[PDB]
């Protein structure tokens, strides 16, 4: 049947990416000079969660940050005076990311419940209270981000992604091409594109307003559980479970650097790119985050310091400052 | 890309003998841990055998127990299963899982109906 | 069953018409993104605590 | 100095520390577990009788008091069949509740299996299991009537002998009081080879209706705050 | 004297060495390889102070047990004892202080876990310290120094045996009956609560809870033991000079070497007892090994 059709679709499809393929990218980049040894001081230390911190997500300002952790509660730090600014409390305490407007105005959160529940910080009674709540999927959500202070798109563990319209709160774009549950996705600097990562050894390109898949790029042997985009918004990396994080080219089509190392046997948790992109962060569940160059594939730096599995990385915008959340429920800023 | 090949079934009279042979690709198969499942007619997906990385860990369902043997090959990265006195209510359709995360030992979702690291079976009668 | 086999050879089709490139170019186009806001980036480049308010 | 603005923001942070505290004393008081089982387990049967909203809800709560101590059991809603990503979200849970159908013979072996993921789990491993073998009136009816042979799905059961610490319960026919010791020995041996001390199961002989096992869990719950009490003074 | 007055000494150093090295090694595990800051790591790190505190002053014992005088001076023998009995004090409340929290933290988790955190565990260490000073001081103060030509002793007023013996009821008293009962009592309440939820929860498949709770009988069992051999003989002996001179001989100075020594032996062993053998080193270890 057409199984064979799909076979020999793929076979054409690997022939050309082989074709296209000229060299690699640590041979084509392997004039320049590495970076060396990098080594980032502790400049704040988080402290005052419950539970273990899930994920977290960083302002437009590179000032205040929202931190979620499974004790049912939203936390909004500021990096510079260690300050607590909000503290929403959460209907479902087994939440697993959050997600921060770029106006700085609006909040969401999700985790096991089918529901993103959105909340609004700019109260005309000072106070936090529950803003919207878009409930339709059939699984977990994993990761969501917002495009703009009216839409957001989220990712479920229904192997479908949504974007939800704020002000209606109904899918306006439905996603199902995924075979395995999506664990997180990057949006683009335009907003126009973004990739997501599922459960099925693969990540897919989709489109916000064509609402159709762009492209596939399997190259992992496991499950992927994060994806971060670059800053020119033409690349990503991907991390999975089988302790190799991939970078990946919409443009080429193809794998572009694998990063690995043979002691490290643990799964990638959470992955994010500086400002430049030079460097590349991935948390690991050996304690510990390292810190590779994503021309040279050599460990530029480790992060040690966290008692527990870190959970989260996040890069500000101007790239001075890198907040790493674990599940010691204590959140670290590096630079 | 991850990719299960199975063969080795065919109309087979009761008390024969068939070996199963499933080849992977594009992933280390001495580096995870394989399962060998079934699914009867109007039945749901049946457990059969697990075998470790190094093949030191070794088990079977108590319905095969004594009667199947299941082998590896990481020189071919090749999964053997020799099947000996088949009985009529064994005809089903074998698949092959392989464990989602590496150096490990947990068998999580490898009887889910819908798994990718997973091949699309061959008929066994 | 066969539904879904169909949608998958179809998204095969539209995946196959993309127009791509080398990996020569992708792998310029980096280098010089990387090099071009090098020393844009604080952890890239370390700066004086003057102008760092983490100090 | 500190400005009025900065300030008025220590002050909220002191507020919001406050309020965190005031709801740390509360989480700690309270106790969280997770229940899991087959379609034909039982679950609906064991949420409900608590003596003390959407179609589409992931994840249900049920809150109890018991001896003044408070339990919310966590149930798995509309979820798939993959549970190998939301379960690690359960890795700080006190217990897991984990319910198997005694009668049913078919599927039996396939819940050791998913056993085996509760308890070989890589994330599970630091966390107790309670063993519920529901429905032991239809285990009895099944024994008695004679109709399945457990021989057919579990061979050794023909070469199993009754344990001398057994307790059978007046009343009971000892063709059903082996079968129940031989699938508890089965559980326990897959329990055992994998624990180390580090965690334990807890065998509790569930029916149709029992309103007492809620209690006993209590008393699990009990003796593993002790086990979590013991490795941190430094005398276990 | 005899060629012992040469070997008591010196093996001293040693032991002490022995057990400064165990406290040092613990000061690593309390400093820079710590598994999660709690009170538990406080009071650790508090009784390890202690006992270096306390060691480190044996080799003034020894330099004064190997000479016929002591050189250092009627100041520097006032500052040493003050601070023996500063350190013996210190580590005999922190231990008590240890007990008392591993007994709440056991018998009531929930009503304990109001008040156990790093601050107020910094609030009871300065409290013991506060404490030890005020029982150490007061005392050493008040009693002059009976040189003659150059010794360490203590001066007790016109009713010499008199103020001696009430001296040495008073040190017994606090050092042995208090602690000790308060050990005792909170170890007998911690084992009654865990044999009554071993009985309780469940037997068959407790892998023979016998063998669960031997060992945290087996710890109670030794840490009783050694407070007792190492404590009460010395306070003994001392009562029953105090109430009968001994004569002079050469064995009753080696016997009043062992007596002395048997609680730098608690000392040297507290490191052993209460680090090591806890589960948080224990798994922490294997992280860089």
């Amino acid at each position: 049947q057409l199984r064979q059709e799909a076979e020999q679709l793929k076979n054409q499809i690997r022939d050309a990416r082989k074709a296209c393929a000229d060299a690699t990218l640590s041979q084509i980049t392997n004039n320049i000079d590495p970076v060396g040894r990098i080594q980032m001081r502790t400049r704040r230390t988080l402290r005052g969660h419950l539970a273990k911190i899930y994920a977290m997500h960083w302002g437009t300002d590179s000032r205040l940050l929202v931190s979620a952790s499974q004790d049912g509660k939203l936390i909004i730090w500021d990096s510079y005076t260690t300050n607590k600014v909000h503290a929403i409390p959460l209907r479902s305490s087994w939440v697993m990311t959050c997600a921060y407007a770029p106006s700085g105005n609006y909040v969401a959160c999700g985790g096991l419940d089918n529901i993103c529940s959105i909340y609004n910080l700019k109260t005309r009674e000072g106070n936090v209270r529950v803003s919207r709540e878009l409930a339709g999927h059939t699984g977990y959500l994993s990761c969501c981000r917002f495009l703009d202070d009216n839409q957001i798109v989220t990712s479920s563990g229904d192997t479908t992604c949504a974007l939800w319209d704020i002000e209606t709160g109904q899918q306006t774009t439905t996603f199902t091409g995924h075979t395995g549950d999506v664990m997180s996705l990057s949006l683009a600097p335009d907003t126009r594109l973004f990739v997501s990562g599922a459960c099925d050894a693969s990540a897919k390109l989709w489109d916000v307003r064509e609402g159709m898949c762009r492209q596939t790029f399997t190259g992992h042997e496991s499950d992927i559980n994060a994806i971060c985009f670059f800053p020119n918004g033409n690349a990503f990396a991907t991390g999975s479970d089988d302790a190799t994080c991939r970078l990946f080219d919409l443009r080429a089509d193809q794998e572009l650097m694998t990063y690995s190392h043979d002691n490290i046997i643990c799964g990638i948790t959470s992955v994010s790119f500086s400002k430049s992109g030079r460097l590349l962060l991935a948390g690991y569940d050996d304690f510990n985050c390292n810190v590779w160059d994503a021309l040279k594939a050599d460990r530029a730096g480790v992060l040690a310091g966290h008692d527990n599995r870190v959970s989260c990385l996040g890069v500000t915008d101007d790239g001075m400052a890198v907040a790493t959340g674990s599940w010691d429920s204590f959140l670290k800023i590096w630079n | 890309q991850v990719q299960l090949q199975e063969s080795g079934g065919g109309l087979v009279q009761p008390g024969g003998s068939l070996r199963l042979s499933c080849a992977a690709s594009g992933f280390t198969f001495s580096n995870y841990k394989m399962n060998w499942v079934r699914q009867a007619p109007g039945k749901g997906l049946e457990w059969v055998s697990d075998i470790s990385q190094s093949g030191a860990s070794i088990s079977y369902t108590g319905s095969v127990k004594g009667r199947f043997t299941i082998s590896r090959d990481n020189a071919k990265n090749t999964l053997y299963l020799q099947m000996n006195s088949l009985k009529p209510e064994d005809t089903a359709v074998y698949y092959c899982a392989r464990c989602p995360a590496p150096f490990t030992r947990d068998c999580f979702d490898v009887t889910s109906t819908t798994y990718a690291y997973r091949g699309q079976g061959t008929q066994v009668t | 069953s066969i539904a879904q086999a169909r949608k998958l050879v179809e998204q095969l089709k539209m995946e196959a018409n993309i127009d791509r490139i080398k990996v020569s170019k992708a792998a310029a186009d980096l280098m010089a993104y990387c090099e071009a806001h090098a020393k844009e980036d604080p952890l890239l480049t370390p700066v004086p605590a003057s102008e760092n308010p983490f100090r | 100095t500190l400005s009025a603005e900065d300030k008025a923001a220590v002050e909220r942070s002191k507020m919001i520390e406050k309020q965190l505290q005031k709801d740390k004393q509360v989480y700690r008081a309270t106790h969280r577990l997770l229940l899991l089982g087959a379609d034909n387990s039982g679950k609906s049967t064991i949420v409900k009788q608590m003596r003390i909203r959407v179609k589409t809800s992931g994840i249900f709560e049920t809150k109890f008091q018991v001896d003044k101590v408070n339990f919310h059991m966590f149930d798995v809603g509309a979820q798939r069949d993959e549970r190998r990503k939301w379960i690690q979200c359960f890795n700080d849970v006190t217990a897991i509740i984990f319910v198997v159908d005694s009668s049913d013979y078919n599927r039996l072996q396939e819940a050791l299996n998913d056993f085996k993921s509760i308890w070989n789990n890589r994330w599970l491993r630091t966390i107790s299991v309670i063993l519920f073998l529901n429905k032991q009136d239809l285990l009895a009816e099944k024994v008695l009537a004679g109709k399945s042979k457990i021989e057919d799905y579990f061979p050794e059961f023909a070469r199993y002998t009754t344990p001398e610490d057994a307790t059978p319960e007046p009343g009971e026919d000892p063709r059903v009081t082996r079968a129940k010791y031989f699938i508890r020995d089965e559980f326990l041996r897959i329990s055992t080879a994998s624990g180390d001390g580090r965690h334990y199961c807890y065998p509790h002989f569930t029916c149709s209706v029992d309103t007492e096992n809620a209690r006993r869990i209590f008393n699990d719950v009990t003796d593993i705050i002790i086990k979590m009490n013991l490795r941190d003074c430094g005398l276990f | 004297l005899a060629v012992s007055g040469v070997l008591i000494p010196l093996v001293y150093l040693v032991v002490c060495v022995v057990g400064l090295l165990g406290n040092s090694l613990v000061i690593y595990v309390v400093l820079r390889h710590t598994a999660s800051p709690s009170v538990t790591n406080v009071y650790i790190l508090n009784l390890a102070l202690a006992d270096e505190l306390f060691m480190l002053g044996l080799p003034f014992l020894a330099a004064q047990n190997a000479l016929s005088y002591w050189p250092f001076g009627s100041l520097m023998c006032r500052l040493v004892m003050a601070v023996d009995g500063i350190n013996q004090f210190t580590s005999i409340f922190c231990l008590t202080v240890m007990s008392v929290d591993r007994y709440l933290a056991v018998v009531h988790p929930t009503r304990s876990a109001r008040w156990r955190t790093a601050p107020v565990a910094r609030t009871v260490s300065a409290a013991v310290w506060v404490a030890s000073a005020v029982v150490v001081l007061p005392v050493v103060v008040f009693s002059g120094v009976p040189r003659g030509m150059s010794t360490c002793h203590m001066q007790w007023p016109e009713p010499a045996a008199a103020w001696r013996a009430g001296f040495i009821i008073y040190t017994a008293a606090l050092g042995f009956f208090g602690p000790l009962l308060v050990i005792c009592l909170c170890y007998l309440l911690i084992v009654v609560k865990v044999r009554s939820a071993g009985r309780r929860v469940w037997a068959p498949s407790c892998q023979r809870r016998r063998r669960s709770e031997r060992r945290v009988t087996r710890m109670v069992v030794a840490v009783v033991a050694l407070f007792v051999l190492c404590w009460m003989p010395f306070y003994v002996l001392n009562i029953v000079n105090v109430v009968c001179p001994l004569p002079e001989e050469p064995a009753f100075f080696g016997l009043y070497f062992l007596v002395v020594a048997l609680p730098y032996a608690n000392s040297c062993a507290n490191p052993i007892l209460y680090g090591f053998l806890s589960y948080r080193f224990k798994q922490g270890f294997r992280r860089v090994l």
